[PDB]
């Protein structure tokens, strides 16, 4: 596909993120996202959460 | 007459970790582990060479399936499962590097 | 919290307040009012900003294969690589998930101290004339219009030209 | 950073409170008396208490023989395995060591933080009944008998009854 | 800048106290005056420098050649030593630049907490017989020659000898 562009490449296809981690393929080539067994990190962007 | 000043809240938070804790409230979190692909070689503005039939050791021998590609120019070389790089049978001896000399060869 | 007001003396949120992040809510003769606190607000969502700004759009590095998927290549050597990379994995996926507690235990607590410094600023500026009950509130010892709630909020605040009527009120 | 409480105002421990972590000492007419807060102690307790839990006993990774104990191996591919080997145990001792310092300091601030959230709590207690004294004490200006202190202590206490009695004992 | 007092209600720095890190200022009709305070100061410097010695002068493992710049070696070896040396030094410099940031942010929080400790100590010594101005100040309620001043820096002030007058002029 000419119409994305991608940095990361697998055998699966490309992988098109900012984030610093990811989690698709563990040989992944080009400028990638390096790989993490977790599937989900979250990082807080808020305070405790405290309702009514 | 009172004066007071607290902070915001929200019904439906999200759960993250912490040093010292597991699934404490917060009002937002955004993803650090990326899971979303692209089922395709996003190919925009690189100059792209799809070997195909033709394995990329044959565009050094040239076997029949690799005629179109004796001289080729690229920044994005794809080798496919179906390239053989021979058609009298035969193998390279230290196949791989050269492979790895031709994946960045340009 | 580690300034214990996000959990300690406020006890709870206002989820109606969705003007900003900290914020007043008074109570005087003409009646209610609710405001949002701006230089606090934005104190924490710059720093917020500046962790994304750092673990977001990093510039990786530019790595090869060494693998094949179609030609396996030689055991030896694979097993090397296959037991190198395994490694790194361990590392990073250590990495990745010890920095995120190390984050977030961190913007739980910046926040905190966004709220205490407010609160513990707010404080000073009724010097005398007021006390506080322990809730996050400030007893107010003299007649507080809505226009001097919002003294109090853009830090117009004379205490002196309440001072001597407030303290009568606080001995009596 | 650190708070002002282990180390600093607060000279010494107890070593008699054995109950729990934090703990009142009052004084008065009818005698001397010391126990312990729950609900500080247990909140520092179920903190350190979450970082055992993210240490201890977790999975880990089942890595496989590249090398050989026996039957030495290639010169060559065994130095590149000494190397990589070597290289990745200087990153674990790199992360082992700074985490168990990065979490020992937190810890250490972390009792600490919960010390001044006991101390600025009963301050607000006892509204302007008492003054600090400055070495984590309160000077009570009323009489506070024995079921007096033990309502400061479950948060009983009522400013509001004292208060006449104790603003004349102070400014005299 | 978790604590204020930096950024916070203290205004500014002063940039004319060149005798340790936190200090008072004095103001009374003897004049004026300005010094450092030891224990706050060097409280912050010996932790400063103990991190210095945690990073500073570390001897680490030997490590030998695997490589060659003259007369290289064979290709497949090579990228394979490239591929993982290129993956370690991913590895030292995410640990360098968040360990530097790890440390300056609690450097700088470091040096807050000490600034409002002082503060807070000054504040309970003199106990009602002051008011706290806002921008780091205290209005004095009785007149504080320069010995007395003296007194409450060396912590002998004695709040009992002035709390008379302090009160009389509050109200
Ligand atoms: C909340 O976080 C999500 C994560 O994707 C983000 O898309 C959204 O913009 C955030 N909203 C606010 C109000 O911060
Ligand atoms: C190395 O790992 C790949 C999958 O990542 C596997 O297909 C291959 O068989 C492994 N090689 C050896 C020698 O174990
Ligand atoms: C690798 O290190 C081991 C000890 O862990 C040693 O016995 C061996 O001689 C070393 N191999 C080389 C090639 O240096
Ligand atoms: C490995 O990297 C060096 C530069 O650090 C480069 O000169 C060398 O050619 C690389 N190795 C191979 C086999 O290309």
């Amino acid at each position: 596909d000419a119409n994305c562009e991608g940095d990361c490449y697998h055998s699966g296809g490309t992988i098109i993120s900012n984030l610093p981690f990811q989690n698709i393929d563990s040989r992944a080539v080009g400028k990638c996202p390096r790989y993490v067994k977790q599937r989900s990190l979250l990082l807080a962007t808020g305070m405790k959460n405290v309702p009514e | 007459d009172k004066i007071c000043l607290g902070h915001h809240a929200v019904s439906n938070g999200t759960k993250v970790n912490t040093l010292t804790e597991r699934g404490v409230e917060v009002v937002n979190a955004t993803e650090t582990v990326e899971r979303t692909n692209i089922p395709r070689i996003c190919s925009k503005g690189k100059r792209t060479v799809d070997l195909g039939q033709c394995g990329l050791l044959g565009t050094i021998t040239g076997p029949p399936q690799c005629d179109q590609f004796l001289e080729f120019s690229a920044d994005l070389i794809i080798e496919r499962r179906e390239g053989s790089d021979v058609c009298y049978p035969g193998k390279f001896v230290n196949e791989e590097a050269l492979r790895q000399i031709l994946r960045e060869s340009g | 919290g580690l300034f214990g007001a996000i959990a300690g003396f406020i006890e709870n949120g206002w989820e109606g307040l969705i003007d900003g992040w900290y914020g007043f809510r008074h109570q005087n003769a003409q009646g209610e009012g609710t405001a949002a606190d701006y230089k606090s607000t934005q104190s924490a969502i710059d720093q917020i900003t500046g962790k994304l700004n750092r673990l977001i759009e990093k510039t990786n590095q530019q790595f090869e294969l060494i693998d094949n998927e179609f030609n396996e290549v030689e055991k030896q050597i694979g097993n090397v690589i296959n037991w190198t990379r395994d490694s790194i994995t361990e590392v990073w996926s250590y990495n990745a998930e010890l920095l995120v507690a190390m984050e977030n235990q961190h913007t739980i607590d910046l926040a905190d101290s966004e709220m205490d410094k407010l609160y513990e600023r707010v404080k000073r500026q009724l010097r005398e004339n007021a006390e506080e009950d322990g809730t996050g509130c400030f007893e107010i010892f003299h007649k507080c219009d809505d226009d001097c709630m919002a003294s109090i909020r853009n830090n117009t605040y004379d205490h002196s030209k309440y001072r001597e009527e407030a303290m009568q009120n606080r001995i009596q």
